[PDB]
């Protein structure tokens, strides 16, 4: 759970890096290339985030 | 104290989920905050021989250290981000918002606005004003013991935010 | 301004004064509450420095 | 225990002026003891704790 | 109530015995008897009651030595955690 | 971790270099900023010396010594924090580890 | 003796070092002569002239040894030196001269000396590493320490320390202001990890110095500098002038921290800090409970704002697990098509966050309904009111809108609430200010009106217009506040101008500076306020359902500046003597006639003059950066680009005729205020004659200037 | 306002002037400047700036933003 | 500066404004009234009825005196005044008299 | 409040701390700090406290 949260934090840090190294004139294209898909992959159901409990079935916990 | 204790007890209603962390942190924070607030009440009652708002006011002008301690206690109690009350509120309220957003807003509205407004009203009226009556019996400033106890409470509430995040 | 009295000639322009705390400077008691709290502060600071800083 | 007792028993002999007079009316070794003794004991205890939590003795080093 | 001994032995109380002079002659038939003890406290000339009069270096030296011990302890801890005896200094260091 | 950006060709990079553009690269910290440098530690030693002399002078004239003392205490504290920051494997926008 | 021997020893040591290094490098005399084969003449040869090298080496043999022991005592390592016996280590290290390799005594001294040279500071280092953080920290810590050391520093000491800190902060911020506004510079400064907030999550105290941050911080810092210099004059013989100064500095640094936030946690910290520092500034007269109630109303509104901001930040964190503002702005578009199941309703994710942020902005940046604390917050001293109303506290909501611009672009609630509430607030504030008899209340309601206009300008979709309006309003409102504060002090704490009049002679500089600042502030034609209001009307969208009400309110609030500006200026300075005889007679005694005579302070006059000059320079620079044909402003990090600049560049005739309608409304109002005779006068007939001849002259001037020649 | 007497025992700041305020200002400004210089160096270690004029970010360079390899 | 010793409040003469100046200004203001026939018959010991001042004329004169002396006088205090001496004493002892 | 000075830095304070009335006992003044965190009475090290009076009287009687 902490590792999935680490994934989300790393993708957020890379978005912050893109916000600085890339001007707004072309940031959204490069972000929609690969980063946006991973951001939506690491979202509220897929990672616990700030939630009290990550509601996983036993199969999901085993995975 | 009742409000803070009920908020902490709320965090333990989800079993052993990632909600007990906020409960532990809020337990420590409320311990130090209640100690500081009751110590301030003790100082006021030992100085002015009263605790009611209608009998003592204008503490900041006769006992400046006590008034400053009261004001900074209110600042710390208002959940300033630098301290650990803000961390505990963040934990519990994030968990409750993901659990129940409307109940989280209701709890934050009643606790952090109405309760805070009343709490500050009863303390701001004591801190400010004119201590006109009983000038012959007006007390002195804070001693080194009380000053250092208050400073230690502030120091813990500030520096405990830098404790290792492994256990939080 | 019109009629200004300088600091030297002012009878009510206070120099710094007042007792810092309620402790008597000429107190003869072997009071140790201040020393105990100073020890608590210093040992807490050292424990943070010597165990947790890095 | 030694540092806590020495710090209090040496810095709690009176008010500020009284303590200043007492410390001034001391020989240099006595003032050194008043200063050095409380710090050395607590510092050594903290150093022992630090060596306890650390693993500098591990032999797999280059 | 307080029950400690005012007459301390570790030092002599700084006193000024000339501020108040007890009357010793010319008493009238209705005047009160004079007061035996008239000494008043005498503070040091360079005493400021509004601040700490701490003029020592003990606290500063203690904090500085604690910080230096923390620095050297962190250096050794980093050297050990990297599997070395001493820190290997890179030729260039960059912003994080 | 992947590159996350649409790839460009070496021919395109050569063309950009022809047009006067330069590839962005992180620059090393200066000796003043670098917490592992002789300049940094000489500055720290100078700070310590001037702080002690100024503490003496302040005690002579009654000026506060608490802030010079804080400087003395924080000279190694700043070094500890700086070296801990430089040693951690995390990066935010700076050069990649 | 000592100096001569030291010089001789240093020369001998340097000569020995040169001899050794010049003979060690090429690996032939590296060892052979150094530890030569006994031959006691040779032994004295090597131990007598290399003796300065050996003796120093001996020190290096004993200094390091004991040093290692210290580590062995402090770290329990190395097992000390059991392999040696202190008779082999000392002899080995002392006789080993390989340490003095490529080392020169004078070169080391030169390197020590050139490590503090300031001629090699360079300008690229300033560009690469922002020195503004150093000066901001200096200002913050000097303010805090002066708060703690009010007895070591007297009135003059506190003033001088804070003045030096604030001047260094302002000088540092001007260079970076130019760089950021013009040359697309910005910085992200991470001040170490701050605090954990979720399991495994640690937010860091980060600051973002960019175009929005630099604009707000530079406006705040300039106003604060020229209020701080003025503050010492306004509180001249008051008990707590150092207290007022330190409260002002604390509020300024709180606002600077707020506008320079890099995370939502630093944003919330700045929000709470500005709230509490405004409460302390408003409640400066702590002995009065009448001040306490107003300060507590402000505190209650600030706590409601804190609740709204905290809930919005919590929703953001529960959605994205992120608190960095840049990351949130650049990724919030992914969550547009999202909803939150709150109770029985399914509210859009952007809609609810925008609702909370907009409520928080409306309470701080006083809008209709939530404005009621601002008129009551005038119990604060005049410098405090100038800082609160010109910028900072009432500009915090504008900062919230500008910093989170991508969020509000995708909100239907924002699209509906920003223009309507902004126009209603502008109309209400301008209208009430046009009727106020108190100077401070007049300026407070003017601030409310201009905050409504700022909300409308943000609703237009052009952020450059928002920045321009914010800068112009802040500068000229601050200057007008200082002028009316001098007027109030002269009138002995009576703020209503019903007890004023004829103050032009007693306050000449105040009269003239107030004239300039009011004609600029009220948006009279041919002024910067006119430019910003024209820009506001350029970009106003006409697709709103409530456009009739919105546009009518905007027009009536834009025409209301003339009324309050004229009323304040004329009633204060050029009306009849409605004041009390003691005010006038005591300041007009023949004995007081001197070259030092002044009812204000020379420092106040210089502060106001320099504030106006710097305001003009900065506003002209911003106009050239934005309104020029060559658009040279830096990126505002917004991808919502409308065509409002088209009507500024290439307008059509209908828009020109509409703005002409507005201009002629303003002209008719000027004619009304100038020529209407509400009281009998000896000049009543001649006033009507002047109006008639002015109308005829205007007609003939139009005829001649357009057709004849 | 007219000056009024202040109690000698009260540690308040009403009409307080320190005759030695110049040395106090010196010894409260300069060490504060040094402390802020040290904090400034520490924070400048962790500082981010966009590329200068005429500089572009190579997408395949390590400096460029990266995506998680699952 | 402060003498570093305890100094109590100095009551001084007890008048925050010059009593003679206040009396002369008040008598001049009274003489300005149309119903005051003889300015030279006005004395501090004189009564308002003696100097020919009716209650309404007294109200007007006292309002103008409040305007002149930069103070406001409560109606209870105004009715408390029985003589010009009482009025002058009240005005001079007022801390806000200007 | 102006005359209040319990520590005797601005207004001199008697060692007797108060002038007793002709109808009251010579009780001490209540201290401003009523703390009871007091050690036992502290005497200097190597303090000669022998009952010299009793020893001399016994020597005379012996
Ligand atoms: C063999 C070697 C082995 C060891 C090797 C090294 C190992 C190191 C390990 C780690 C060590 C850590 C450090 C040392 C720990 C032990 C210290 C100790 O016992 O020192 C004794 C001793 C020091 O005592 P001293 O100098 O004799 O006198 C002590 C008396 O109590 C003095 O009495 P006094 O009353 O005359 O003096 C009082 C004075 C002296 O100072 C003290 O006594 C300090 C005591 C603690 C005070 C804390 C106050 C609060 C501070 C801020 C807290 C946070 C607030 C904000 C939170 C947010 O107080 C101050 O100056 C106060 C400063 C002003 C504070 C103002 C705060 C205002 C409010 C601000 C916040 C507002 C928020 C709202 O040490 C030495 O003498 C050192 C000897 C070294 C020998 C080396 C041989 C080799
Ligand atoms: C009345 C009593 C208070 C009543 C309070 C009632 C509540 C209401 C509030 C009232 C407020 C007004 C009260 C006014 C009282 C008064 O008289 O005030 C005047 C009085 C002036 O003293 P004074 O009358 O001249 O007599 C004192 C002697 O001269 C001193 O002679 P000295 O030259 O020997 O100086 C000795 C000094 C030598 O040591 C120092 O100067 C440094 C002290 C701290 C050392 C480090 C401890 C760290 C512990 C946590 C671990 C952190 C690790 C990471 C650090 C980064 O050591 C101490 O004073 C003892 C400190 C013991 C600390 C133990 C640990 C507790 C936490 C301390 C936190 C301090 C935060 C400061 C900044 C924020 C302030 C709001 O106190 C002050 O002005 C307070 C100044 C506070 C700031 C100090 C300067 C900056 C410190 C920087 C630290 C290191 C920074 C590193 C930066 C680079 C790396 C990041
Ligand atoms: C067992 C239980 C025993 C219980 C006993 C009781 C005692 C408590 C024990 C529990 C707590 C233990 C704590 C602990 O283990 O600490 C070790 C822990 C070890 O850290 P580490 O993970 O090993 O560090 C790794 C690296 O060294 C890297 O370290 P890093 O990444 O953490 O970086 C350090 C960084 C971490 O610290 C921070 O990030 C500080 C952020 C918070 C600042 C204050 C915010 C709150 C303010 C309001 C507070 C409430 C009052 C409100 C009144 C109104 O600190 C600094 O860099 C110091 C900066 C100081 C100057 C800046 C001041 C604010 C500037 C504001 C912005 C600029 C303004 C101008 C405008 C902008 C420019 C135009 O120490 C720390 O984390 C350091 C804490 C330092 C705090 C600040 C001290 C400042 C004064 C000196
Ligand atoms: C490059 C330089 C540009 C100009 C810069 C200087 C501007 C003027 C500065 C000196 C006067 C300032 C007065 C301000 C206060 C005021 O109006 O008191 C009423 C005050 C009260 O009247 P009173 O003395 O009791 O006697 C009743 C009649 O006024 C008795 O009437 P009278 O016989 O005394 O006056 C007859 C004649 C005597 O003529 C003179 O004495 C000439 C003196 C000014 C010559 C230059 C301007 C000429 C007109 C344009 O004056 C006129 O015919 C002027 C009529 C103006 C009607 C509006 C015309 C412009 C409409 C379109 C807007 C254009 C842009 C406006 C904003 C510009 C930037 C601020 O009356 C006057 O001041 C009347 C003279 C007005 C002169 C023209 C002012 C034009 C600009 C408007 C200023 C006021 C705006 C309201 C807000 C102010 C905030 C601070
Ligand atoms: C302009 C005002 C006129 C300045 C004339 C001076 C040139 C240099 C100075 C002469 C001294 C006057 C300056 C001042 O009041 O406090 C400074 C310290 O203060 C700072 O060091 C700390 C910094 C405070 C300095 C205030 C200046 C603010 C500007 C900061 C930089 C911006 C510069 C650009 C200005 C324009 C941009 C808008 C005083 O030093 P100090 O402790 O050694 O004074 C001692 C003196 O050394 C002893 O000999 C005496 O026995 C003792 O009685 C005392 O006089
Ligand atoms: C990293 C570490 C950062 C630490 C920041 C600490 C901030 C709080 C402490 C501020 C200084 C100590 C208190 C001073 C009180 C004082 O002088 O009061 C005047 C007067 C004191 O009354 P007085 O004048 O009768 O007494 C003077 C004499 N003493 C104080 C010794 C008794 O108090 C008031 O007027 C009461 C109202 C409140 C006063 C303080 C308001 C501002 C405080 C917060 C500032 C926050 C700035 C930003 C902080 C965050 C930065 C990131
Ligand atoms: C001297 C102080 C003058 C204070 C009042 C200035 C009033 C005019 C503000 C003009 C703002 C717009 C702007 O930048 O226009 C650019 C123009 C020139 O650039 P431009 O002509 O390319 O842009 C104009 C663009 N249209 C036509 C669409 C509006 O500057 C001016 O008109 C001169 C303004 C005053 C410059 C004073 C410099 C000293």
């Amino acid at each position: 759970e902490l590792f999935l949260n680490e994934y989300r934090k790393r993708i957020n840090n890379e978005v912050r890096r893109a916000a600085i190294l890339t001007p707004t004139s072309s940031l959204r294209e490069k972000m929609n290339h690969k980063i946006a898909d991973q951001i939506l992959d690491l979202s509220s159901p897929h990672v616990r985030g700030a939630h009290f409990q990550a509601v996983r079935s036993w199969t999901d916990a085993s995975k | 104290t009742i409000q803070e204790m009920n908020i902490i007890y709320l965090a333990f209603c989800w079993g052993d989920s990632c909600a007990i962390l906020g409960g532990i942190l809020f337990s420590a924070t409320h311990a130090f905050l209640s100690a500081l607030m009751f110590f301030l009440v003790d100082c006021i009652y030992r100085r002015y021989h009263t605790r009611s708002l209608v009998e003592v006011n204008g503490i900041l002008h006769i006992t400046p250290n006590l008034g400053l301690s009261i004001l900074f206690m209110l600042v710390f109690f208002s959940g300033i981000p630098g301290t650990i009350k803000f961390i505990s509120e963040f934990y519990i309220f994030s968990g409750l918002l993901e659990a129940s957003p409307f109940i989280c807003f209701i709890l934050m509205l009643v606790a952090n606005v109405l309760g805070l407004i009343g709490f500050s009203k009863s303390w701001f009226n004591a801190t400010f004003g004119m201590p006109k009556k009983n000038t012959k019996y007006l007390p002195m400033d804070l001693s080194f013991k009380e000053s250092y106890i208050i400073l230690y409470c502030f120091f813990f509430l500030f520096i405990f935010s830098y404790f290792s995040s492994i256990f939080f | 301004d019109a009629y200004y009295h300088d600091d030297t000639h002012e009878g009510l322009m206070n120099e710094p004064h007042g007792y810092l705390t309620m402790d008597d400077p000429m107190d003869l008691r072997p009071n140790y509450e201040k020393s105990a709290l100073e020890l608590l502060f210093l040992v807490s600071g050292g424990a943070i420095l010597a165990l947790m800083l890095g | 225990s030694v540092g806590s007792l020495s710090y209090i028993f040496y810095n709690s002999v009176g008010g500020k002026v009284i303590r200043d007079r007492i410390r001034a009316s001391m020989p240099f070794p006595k003032r050194v003891l008043v200063q050095v003794l409380p710090f050395v004991a607590l510092g050594t205890a903290l150093i022992i704790s630090r060596r306890g939590i650390e693993g500098h003795n591990h032999g797999y080093k280059q | 109530r307080q029950n400690f001994a005012k007459n301390i032995t570790t030092t002599d109380i700084p006193k000024d015995s000339h501020h108040f002079a007890a009357k010793r002659s010319g008493f009238t038939q209705t005047e009160q008897a004079p007061f035996a003890y008239n000494d008043v406290y005498q503070y040091p000339k360079d005493y400021k009651p509004w601040n700490y009069n701490y003029k020592g270096n003990g606290v500063l030296l203690a904090l500085f030595l604690g910080s230096a011990f923390s620095l050297v302890a962190y250096e050794r801890s980093y050297a050990s955690k990297t599997g070395r005896y001493q820190r290997k200094v890179q030729q260039n260091y960059y912003q994080i | 971790m992947q590159n996350a950006y649409p790839e460009i060709t070496d021919q395109h990079r050569e063309f950009l270099k022809k047009q006067g553009l330069k590839v962005y690269e992180p620059k090393p910290l200066p000796d003043q900023i670098n917490p592992f440098s002789k300049t940094y530690w000489i500055t720290n030693a100078f700070i310590i010396g001037v702080s002690f002399l100024a503490r003496r002078h302040a005690l002579k004239v009654g000026a506060p010594r608490i802030f010079w003392s804080g400087c003395i205490v924080g000279v190694p504290l700043a070094a500890i924090i700086s070296r801990g920051k430089s040693d951690q494997l995390d990066e935010l926008v700076g050069a990649r580890k | 003796l000592f100096l001569l021997f030291f010089i001789v020893n240093l020369y001998w040591f340097n000569s020995g070092l040169i001899f050794f290094n010049s003979v060690y490098k090429i690996h032939h005399d590296a060892w052979t002569l150094i530890f030569q084969t006994d031959s006691i003449l040779n032994k004295l040869k090597i131990y007598f002239f290399l003796l300065p090298l050996y003796i120093s080496s001996f020190i290096h043999s004993i200094s390091t040894w004991y040093y290692n022991y210290i580590l062995n005592f402090l770290l329990f390592s190395e097992n000390l030196n059991t392999n040696t016996n202190f008779v082999d280590y000392i002899t080995y290290n002392t006789l080993l001269l390989s340490k003095f390799e490529d080392f020169n005594l004078f070169v080391y001294i030169k390197t020590l000396l050139i490590t503090f040279d300031i001629r090699q500071i360079n300008l690229d280092f300033l560009n690469e590493y922002p020195i503004i953080l150093l000066t901001g920290l200096l200002f913050l810590f000097t303010t805090i320490f002066s708060l703690i050391c009010l007895s070591y520093l007297g009135l003059y000491g506190v003033f001088i320390l804070n003045l030096a800190s604030i001047l260094l902060f302002w000088l540092s911020m001007l260079y970076y202001f130019n760089l950021i506004v013009s040359e697309n510079y910005y910085y992200y400064i991470s001040l170490g990890k701050w605090m954990y907030l979720s399991n495994g999550f640690r937010v860091s105290f980060d600051l973002l110095i960019d175009l929005t941050s630099i604009s707000f911080s530079f406006l705040t810092l300039t106003i604060g500098v020229f209020v701080y210099i003025y503050t010492f004059s306004y509180f001249r013989y008051e008990p707590l002038v150092e207290r007022l100064i330190l409260f002002l500095n604390s509020f300024m640094i709180s606002m600077i921290l707020l506008v320079s936030s890099g995370n939502f946690i630093v944003l919330f910290l700045g929000w709470e800090l500005i709230g509490l520092t405004s409460f302390f500034l408003i409640n400066f007269w702590s002995t009065r409970v009448g001040t306490l109630k107003a300060a507590f109303k402000a505190f209650s509104f600030n706590k409601l704002s804190d609740l709204f901001l905290f809930f919005a930040i919590l929703i953001i964190f529960s959605t994205t697990y992120n608190l960095d503002i840049l990351s949130f702005n650049n990724q919030i578009y992914l969550y547009e098509s999202y909803n939150i199941d709150m109770f029985y309703w399914s509210i859009n994710l952007i809609e609810i966050i925008s609702f909370f942020f907009i409520s928080c902005a409306f309470i701080k940046s006083a809008q209709f309904g939530a404005h009621i604390w601002l008129p009551d917050s005038m119990e604060a001293p005049v410098p405090a009111s100038a800082l609160i109303h010109s910028a900072t506290l009432v500009s915090a909501g504008i900062y919230l809108l500008l910093r989170l611009s991508p969020l509000f672009e995708l909100s239907k609630y924002a699209y509906f609430i920003l223009p309507l509430i902004g126009s209603v607030t502008a109309f209400y504030g301008g209208l009430v200010s046009a009727f106020q008899s108190d100077t401070k209340k007049t300026l407070a309601y003017s601030t409310i009106s201009h905050c409504g206009f700022l909300m409308v300008s943000y609703s237009t979709g052009v952020l450059e217009f928002v920045i321009l309006y914010l800068y112009v309003h802040g500068f000229f409102k601050a200057a007008t506040f200082l002028c009316v504060g001098n007027v109030n002090r002269f009138n002995r704490n009576i703020q209503d101008f019903k007890r004023m009049g004829g103050f032009y002679k007693y306050l000449p500089f105040e009269c003239l500076a107030s004239f300039v600042c009011m004609i600029n502030l009220s948006g009279l034609p041919l002024t910067l306020g006119f430019y910003i209001k024209h820009l506001l009307f350029i970009g106003l969208v006409e697709s709103y359902t409530l456009y009739p009400l919105i546009f009518s309110s905007l027009i009536l609030g834009a025409i209301a500046g003339v009324f309050y500006s004229y009323r304040l200026f004329y009633s204060i300075f050029f009306d009849t003597k409605k004041g009390k005889k003691a005010i006038y007679l005591q300041a007009s005694r023949i004995i007081l006639n001197s070259k030092f005579y002044s009812n204000t302070s020379l420092a106040s006059n210089l502060s106001i003059t320099f504030l106006v000059l710097i305001s003009y320079t900065v506003i002209l620079y911003l106009y050239c950066t934005t309104l020029n044909n060559y658009y040279s402003l830096s990126d505002l990090k917004s991808i919502y680009i409308n065509n409002a600049y088209s009507y500024f560049y290439k307008p059509d005739y209908n828009f020109l005729n509409a703005v002409s309608i507005l201009n002629w409304f303003v002209i008719i109002l000027l004619i009304s205020v100038i020529y209407l005779n509400w009281r009998w006068s000896y000049y009543y007939t001649k006033s009507i004659d002047s109006l008639s001849k002015f109308i005829l002259f205007s007609f003939f001037f139009f005829i001649f200037s357009k057709y004849i020649l | 306002f007219q000056k009024y007497p202040i109690p000698r025992y009260l540690h308040v700041g009403q009409w307080i002037v320190n005759k030695n305020w110049k040395w106090n200002t010196f010894h409260m400004f300069f060490p504060t400047a040094i402390l802020c210089f040290m904090v400034w160096r520490n924070s400048m270690i962790s500082t981010a700036k966009p590329p200068n004029y005429g500089e572009y970010v190579d997408p395949q360079s390590p400096v460029a933003p990266k995506a998680i390899k699952y | 500066y402060a003498p570093q010793k305890v100094v109590l409040r100095n009551e001084k003469s007890g008048y925050y404004a010059n009593p003679d100046d206040v009396a002369r200004r008040l008598i001049r203001l009274i003489s300005l009234h149309d119903k005051v026939q003889n300015p030279s018959a006005i004395t501090l010991k004189s009564t308002w009825s003696e100097i020919g001042v009716d209650p309404l004329s007294y109200v007007e004169i006292m309002l103008e005196a409040e305007n002149e002396f930069y103070i406001e006088l409560a109606d209870e205090d105004l009715e408390r005044f029985r003589t010009v001496e009482d009025a002058v004493e009240f005005i001079a002892r007022n801390f806000f008299t200007n | 409040l102006l005359k209040f000075d319990p520590f005797g830095f601005y207004s001199p304070k008697l060692l007797s701390e108060n002038r007793p009335e002709e109808a009251m006992p010579f009780y001490e003044d209540y201290p401003q700090n009523d703390s009871h965190w007091n050690l036992w009475e502290q005497f200097p090290e190597d303090f000669e406290d022998s009952n010299a009076e009793r020893e001399a009287i016994l020597k005379s009687n012996k």
